[PDB]
RNA sequence: CCUAAGAGUAC
DNA sequence: TTGTCATTTTGCAGGTACTCTTATTCAATATG
């Protein structure tokens, strides 16, 4: 599903609604959102 | 943050002369001054440019990353 | 006074 | 705005920028400097209103 | 980009970087060529990649 | 005045409640206040 | 004081202002996005049908 | 040097300097106090009075349950945890700031109190005296009674003994000081809240229509007590010419002045001889005397205590006492109500009875024009309430509303005889939600703006705010006793001139001490009991005070005072007393409560060896305080507490400044008696009797004053300017931005530190955190389009990436329980079943309802999704079906601002709830309109910008990043701008770093003669061409590098427009604010402008056509608006009038019809015609 | 949405 | 058949525009 990450162990995990956000590695409660896929341009000036 | 690449004023590249100005004022014990003239920046604006800049990258780079591969 | 600094007075 | 000569009908002239462009010499009514004042415009709307503020 | 700066940031220090131009006489400006984009008659395609291991 | 204003109008026997529009709603203050008003006047009037 | 001797108006546009000393005394620079946004009615006749149809 | 003993020079002192702040750091005046707050004041407030004891009595219908019980509940240590965080789960684990800080949390830590019950039984005979004893039932069990928030870096907190290292690892700066709380994760700063001191007597003079004219009062309060203010006033009735000099006291409680006489006898002296000597302390001073009769004359009529305590109890407001315990309520108001902070027992009368002498002595003092009136601006006798003391207080109400609490539980559990638990018995909530809620909001209680939300624009902003001071309302001058304690020139411009005050570089906040171990100190030395003092057989006794409690008096007050100073310098006493020694006034005064202000300085003693006057401090502390600096950077440790531990420097405040002479500098004032010009003009004050010495005179100003660069060569409002301007100068506030997601943040591309740079910039960390940038600046009448305070920026520059900035905007969202099961949910709205969907694209969001980071957003466009829960099958609207189920509560982004999102940070709240924060980051490019700024006052927007070809350019091909008037520097006197850019110039040239301190030696002869060697003209001056032909320009322009701070406002933010728009729901007028697409206010004075134009159709389509126009019915009969109009049907009708075929039709403003109708609804007419009925 | 409070810009 | 003079109570409002952020909406005991 969609991706997070333990803003401690920096661990990727997926993520579904009824999920509760958790890091299963350490128990951390909080987690980011993973970067998008989608390209991104940026003008070099 | 980290070296400008450019001067602001005239647009010298002074990007590449950071590492060589650390390693002068270090393990060579030269004055500010000298090393910047060693380098090749004569005008003051490339002066002020690389004599003035303050690397907080290495601080940014302390912390831990958030996302670690 | 004034109000402020009424009248004097009333 | 403490006077009449505050508040002045002016011509309007499109410019490229985010700010309003005025001429020196009109600052003194205005008290205005350019260290950052803000100015206000009103538009109107009506041939009449139009007539006046650019005759009076 | 994992790194401590921002994506612009680098953008910007990027474009400031000096390029070869001996020749650039020989390319097209990107608004006066039939590509869409960029092609290989109007640009030059770099990649930078790194990691810290 | 004869027409406009006379002495025993100062007293009040009959408010005149304003429409919505002069309280529009979370309630406005004017609508607790005239609410307090009702509930005296009915426990004033039971009482009586 | 609040809502009749003052009160807020339509048509109007505030923003920081800067000197110019190329406009005329009676000129005033006006941002393109505040052109863009600030409107005036014109009534359709004869005599301006065809640019007004253009502006639309 | 090679000397130990050999005297330091002015460069010295910044060892000392350095020292001191290795030791304070810059916000120790917070962590102090709350560290004293934690560590005493909690058990202190516990253990006072928290004895709550219940006696139900017998009741005995019968004797055989003649029994009388006690129910006693008593609190004992108080234990303070690390701060911990509940859960929706119940699990309790560790909480740290950053986490606080990012899940919206409150950094609080767990209170427990040991809590001992005990129940008393006794035989409840009646004429015996009850005797109660223990049943042995003695349980005792801690129990959590809330929970106290902990200021960061607090010795309670988890970065108390955190390395660098450690912080690194805690998401934490290492440049943050703290000193602040994390109250809903929000930074919360407590501002020190200034007052007048307590226990100080002060007598004003009174104007002359008052019959009054002069009055001595005292704010008499106890700190080990109930903490209540009573004032007590002494008057002198009569003007001067007046015959009738009476003098009245105010006691407390009592409706009429009572005459001073009347409660001397009342105390206990009924001769008036005895009570004159109590007054007046010299019996040759016959006009004190001649001034005093009046009162023994008008209290003749009195010549008993009990007939005093009589008159005092007659005159009692109270009047609910018989006549015979009249007495008794008397003695209770002089007992516990007049002058509480003497004592609160008996058998003090004489202690009493003296300070009221003491006062009246004062009084007639200043009336004799011997003295004059006490200044109120005297910064001595002020107080700053810190942290620690309003915590202090408001957990002392917090308290007792809990205690109270406590026992009216216990009260209700044993009339009802039910059981007793101690779980519910307390109630937690109330000292939690007390505690967060005035910290949370800015009002303490149950004063506003005591709780503000730190700044964090930059890092020299979050420092002043973090010492910042409030005066609640000349006050708002420059006192005199300001020096060295506030900076001089730092205050806000508006209303808050002068009232709002920010702490020098130097100053510290005592935070108070028991005077127990002084007065016993003072006792052993030879101090004389007050009680068996007789000022006949002692006339030249100095009064000895300690905080304002009159002790005794001294016969060889030289000796005392240097014993004292002796321990105080030794350490014995703790250095943040102050003593102080009147010789004139024959007084001495000890102060230790918390409140005071005072800096530290050099102290000079006689030093025999060279035979004048030297500083103690010599060349050896200097190189051991060197060492110690460079081993932290083995040998024996030497802090600044060493230097307070031998006697090198002193803490004084105003009070104790006021008896002691200061050299400015050691090298020019301690040694005794062909000059530069260039060099100012300084004397040498002609004196040598010093007894301290200034550790350096640029230590009197602020932090935001210290960045300023040669402030002494600015006028004094260029400098206030400065220091006000540099808290919004944009950089690197913290060195973690990355981590934290702060509502706005502001980032430059590319700080510099500055190339002119003060000695005392590098203990404020600018140099590692910099505001601003080196910019080449020529002053010059270019092009005319810098004229009036604008600037021509290089384009070129600017595409370089000069001033370029980021910016960072956080969005945060929550879903809440509206129910049961009514749980709102982050999820993409469909349009099939949601109402109220914004006009903006959702197409960004995804599954979750929150966009990913990377994806470019613009203005209105939705980046959290949420809908709520409704209540199901209602038809309306044209499109609303059953299935519409949800209503849309989703968060669009600002509708003028846009960018890449950077963060998104999901999480659970406090209850349990899920809740998202979204940080959007954007880059701000400096354009025409935004503000800049040097570090003299030199505020200014870019009136345009130039390539790189069209600037004018040195015969080296340098071209200004900046241009700016020269019609700026005159008549603002800058002269400071000119002197840095040409220490800049020099500095850049010579890669040397400028030294532009406030006051050393450095003058612009020097400088020039430096940049001359350099090849330059002396005084920056170059030759330049114009840009457009290359000819040479007439005039030389001034050029050189200059420091410029970008300021937080930007055109882009402050550009607004509006045609139409929403509209107010009451008045039907525009919405106030361009965050709500609102309307320019049209004022009275704008239209006061237009009438004087005579543009009256103008005004009129100002106020109908563009705000709003009503059209309403009307009669003729009578003017009101009860006209019913069916207009479809055409249908007019105004009932009671009983009419059809009269009504007219007005346009008013929507403000005008609902004037009139609030009208009508207040029992008035306003009746509205259309035609005269009177001729003009 | 309302209210209150605080900070700030130009006078 | 008229002046007299000498204490005690009487009401208050503070410039013009404009920007931003933060918190909070009565808690708790009591009856349906
Ligand atoms: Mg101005
Ligand atoms: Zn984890
Ligand atoms: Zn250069
Ligand atoms: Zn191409
Ligand atoms: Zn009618």
């Amino acid at each position: 599903t969609l991706k997070y990450i333990c803003a401690e162990c920096s661990s990727k995990l997926s993520l579904s609604r009824t999920d509760a956000v958790r890091c299963k590695d350490c128990g951390h409660r909080i987690l980011l959102k993973a970067r998008t896929k989608r390209l991104v341009q940026f003008e070099a000036r | 943050m980290i070296v400008p690449v450019r001067c602001f004023s005239c647009g010298k590249v002074v990007g590449d002369k950071w590492e060589s100005y650390l390693n002068l004022l270090q393990e060579d014990e030269l004055d500010e001054g000298t090393a910047l003239s060693r380098l090749g920046l004569k005008r003051y604006c490339c002066r002020r440019m690389i004599l003035t800049h303050v690397d907080l990258i290495e601080k940014f780079l302390r912390y831990n990353p958030l996302e670690k591969r | 006074t004034x109000p402020g600094v009424t009248x004097p007075g009333v | 705005s403490l006077h009449k000569m505050s508040m002045m009908a002016h011509r309007v002239k499109v410019i490229p920028y985010s700010t309003f462009r005025l001429n020196l010499s009109v600052t003194s009514p205005y008290n205005a400097d350019f260290d950052g004042d803000e100015m206000n415009l009103h538009v109107p709307q009506s041939e009449e209103t139009r007539a006046e503020l650019s005759q009076l | 980009n994992t790194t401590v700066l921002a994506d612009e940031f680098i953008a910007h220090r990027l474009g400031l970087i000096p390029l070869q131009s001996m020749d650039i006489e020989q390319l097209e400006y990107s608004r006066d060529c039939f590509c869409e984009d960029h092609c290989d008659k109007c640009s030059v395609v770099l990649t930078l990649q790194a990691f810290g291991e | 005045n004869e027409v406009f204003s006379r002495p025993e109008w100062m007293i009040l026997t009959c408010l005149p409640v304003p429409p919505p529009p002069v309280r529009p709603s979370g309630e406005d203050d004017l609508t607790f206040k005239l609410a307090d008003i009702l509930k005296a006047n009915i426990s004033l009037e039971t009482l009586e | 004081r609040g809502n009749l001797m003052g009160k807020r108006v339509d048509f109007s546009a505030r923003t920081v202002i800067s000197g110019d000393p190329n406009l005329e005394l009676d000129q005033v620079g006006v941002p393109k996005s505040i052109a863009k946004t600030l409107t005036y009615p014109e009534v359709v006749t004869p005599y301006n049908i065809d640019r007004l149809t253009q502006l639309v | 040097f090679e000397d130990e003993s050999a005297p330091i020079t002015a460069e010295d002192s910044w060892a000392v300097i350095s020292a001191f702040f290795r030791e304070k750091g810059l916000v120790s005046q917070q962590l102090d106090s709350f560290n004293q707050f934690v560590d005493y004041t909690l058990q202190d407030i516990i253990c006072e009075d928290s004895t709550l004891i219940l006696e139900q009595l017998a009741q005995h219908t019968t004797e055989s349950d003649n029994i009388s019980r006690k129910y006693e509940i008593s609190f004992g240590k108080i234990y303070v945890t690390k701060p911990m965080v509940n859960e929706s789960d119940g699990v309790t684990h560790a909480l740290y700031p950053q986490e606080a800080r990012l899940r919206n949390l409150t950094y609080s830590s767990g209170l427990f109190v040991d809590v001992k019950k005990r129940t008393y039984e006794a035989i409840d005979v009646p004429g015996r005296e009850l005797k109660y004893e223990l049943i042995a039932e003695e349980s005792e069990g801690k129990v959590f009674i809330g929970r106290l928030p902990i200021m960061l870096r607090s010795k309670n907190c988890y970065l108390s003994e955190a390395t660098e290292s450690d912080l690194y690892k805690l998401k934490e700066c290492p440049f943050d000081m703290g000193g602040y709380f994390i109250i809903n994760g929000s930074e919360k700063v407590l501002i020190a809240q200034e007052r007048s001191a307590g226990n100080i007597v002060q007598v004003f003079k009174k104007a002359a229509p008052s019959p009054i004219s002069h009055v001595a009062e005292i704010r008499s309060a106890l700190e080990k007590g109930s903490r209540f203010i009573s004032t007590l006033q002494v008057k002198l009735y009569g003007r001067e010419g007046s015959s009738a000099r009476t003098i009245k006291a105010t006691l407390p409680y009592i409706k009429q002045d009572i005459p001073i006489v009347i409660i001397f006898r009342a105390l206990g002296i009924i001769p008036d001889g005895e009570i004159l000597e109590h007054i007046c302390y010299d019996v040759n001073d016959w006009q004190m005397l001649e001034m005093l009769k009046p009162c023994v004359e008008d209290g003749f009529v009195i010549q008993d205590r009990e007939t005093a305590l009589d008159f005092i109890g007659r005159r009692g407001t109270a009047l609910g006492i018989k006549k015979e315990k009249r007495i008794q309520y008397a003695k209770d108001i002089l007992q516990k109500e007049f002058l509480p902070h003497i004592t609160q027992l008996e058998g003090f009368e004489s202690r009493k009875a003296f300070f009221l002498g003491y006062m009246i002595n004062r009084l007639l003092l200043c009336a004799l024009d011997r003295k004059d009136q006490d200044d109120r601006d005297h910064f001595g006798k002020k107080r700053l309430d810190l942290a620690g003391p309003l915590l202090a207080q408001l957990f002392k109400t917090l308290f007792k509303k809990l205690t109270k609490d406590i026992f009216r539980y216990m009260q209700r559990t044993v009339e009802e005889a039910h059981d007793f638990n101690m779980k519910l018995a307390i109630n937690a909530k109330t000292i939690t939600s007390g505690l967060k809620y005035a910290l949370a909001t800015g009002n303490w209680g149950e004063r506003a703006g005591v709780s503000q939300v730190l700044n964090r624009y930059t890092y020299s902003s979050t420092l002043s705010h973090l010492r910042r001071t409030n005066t609640p309302i000349k006050p708002r001058q420059l006192h005199n006793t300001h020096w060295g304690l506030v900076c001089p020139a730092e205050t806000p411009e508006g209303q808050a001139c002068g009232l709002v005050k920010n702490l020098s570089l130097m100053s510290c906040i005592s935070v108070g001490t028991d005077p127990m171990p002084i007065i016993t100190f003072l006792s052993e030395w030879g101090m004389e009991p007050l009680e068996d003092y007789v000022p006949h057989q002692s006339p030249d006794a100095t009064r000895v005070f300690v905080n304002g409690v009159w002790h005794g008096v001294h016969r060889n007050p030289a000796r005392l005072m240097e014993t004292l100073r002796t321990l105080r310098r030794k350490g014995d006493i703790n250095p943040e007393v102050s003593m102080i020694r009147d010789i004139r006034e024959k007084e001495l005064k000890i102060f230790t409560d918390a409140g005071r202000v005072y800096r530290p300085l050099f102290i000079v003693e006689d030093d025999e060896s060279l035979g004048h006057k030297e500083l103690k401090v010599r060349k050896g502390h200097i190189a051991k305080l060197m060492a110690t600096e460079y081993q932290d950077i083995d040998v024996e440790e030497y802090t600044w507490s060493s230097l307070l531990n031998e006697g090198l420097v002193e803490y004084i405040d105003a009070e104790e400044e006021e008896s002691i002479l200061i050299a400015m500098q050691p090298e020019d004032l301690e040694p005794a008696e062909d000059v530069d010009p260039a060099k100012r003009i300084r004397v040498s004050h002609h004196a040598t009797t010093f007894t301290h010495c200034e550790i350096h005179p640029s230590m009197i100003l602020g932090v935001a004053a210290s960045i300023i660069p040669f402030p002494d060569h600015n006028q004094s409002p260029r400098n206030t300017y400065q220091s006000a301007m540099g808290k919004q100068a944009m950089g690197v506030f913290l060195t973690n931005y990355n981590v934290r997601m702060d509502t706005m943040a502001n980032i430059l591309y590319y700080p510099q530190k500055p190339l002119g740079t003060t000695r005392a910039m590098e203990y404020l960390k600018f140099r590692e955190l910099p505001a601003g940038q080196n910019a080449i600046v020529a002053i010059a009448c270019y092009s005319g389009y810098n004229q009036e305070d604008s600037m021509i920026m290089n384009q070129s520059s600017i595409d370089r990436g000069l001033f370029r900035s980021l910016f960072f905007r956080s969005y945060m969202d929550q879903e809440k329980k509206y129910g049961m099961s009514i749980t709102e949910t982050f999820e993409k709205p469909q349009r099939t079943n949601t109402l109220r969907m914004k006009h903006g694209t959702y197409d960004k969001l995804d599954d979750d309802g929150l966009i990913a980071p990377g994806v470019r957003v613009s203005g209105e466009d939705v980046i959290i999704g949420k809908t709520t829960p409704i209540s199901p099958d209602e038809e309306e609207l044209g499109q609303r079906t059953a299935y519409h189920s949800k209503r849309d509560a989703s968060t669009p982004l600002r509708s003028t601002e846009n960018g890449i999102v950077d963060q998104v940070l999901v999480t659970t709240n406090q209850d349990g709830l899920k809740f998202v924060k979204v940080r959007v980051r954007t880059t701000k490019i400096p354009q025409i309109g935004d503000k800049f700024a040097s570090r003299h006052g030199q505020k200014g927007t870019i009136g345009i910008t130039y390539r790189r070809e069209d600037m004018p350019f040195t015969a080296e091909g340098i071209v200004p990043d900046l241009i700016i008037n020269p019609h700026a520097i005159p008549s603002r006197m800058t002269v400071a701008h000119l002197i840095e850019c040409l220490l800049s110039k020099v500095a850049a040239l010579s890669g040397n770093e400028g030294d532009a301190s406030p006051f050393t030696d450095i003058t612009v002869e020097g400088i020039s003669k430096l940049l001359r060697e350099h090849g330059y003209q002396s005084r920056g001056f170059e030759v330049m061409y114009n840009g457009h032909t290359g000819k040479k320009l007439m005039a030389q322009i001034f050029f050189g590098p200059t420091y410029y701070q970008r300021l937080r406002h930007m055109v882009d933010d402050k550009i607004h427009a509006r045609a139409r728009g929403p509209m107010q729901v009451l008045t039907r007028q525009p919405v106030e604010g361009r965050s709500r697409d609102g309307g320019l206010r049209f004022g009275e004075m704008e239209r006061d402008c237009m009438i004087a134009h005579g543009a009256a159709s103008f005004l009129k389509e100002r106020l109908m056509e563009a705000s709003d126009a009503f059209r309403v019915h009307i009669c003729g009969i009578c003017g009101l608006m009860t006209v019913i109009a069916k207009l479809n049907h055409n249908q007019f009708e105004c009932k009671g009038c009983d009419n059809k075929i009269d009504i007219y039709q007005i346009h008013i403003p929507y403000a005008a019809k609902l004037l009139f109708q609030e009208l009508m609804a207040m029992n008035i007419t306003p009746r509205l015609y259309t035609d005269r009925s009177r001729d003009f």
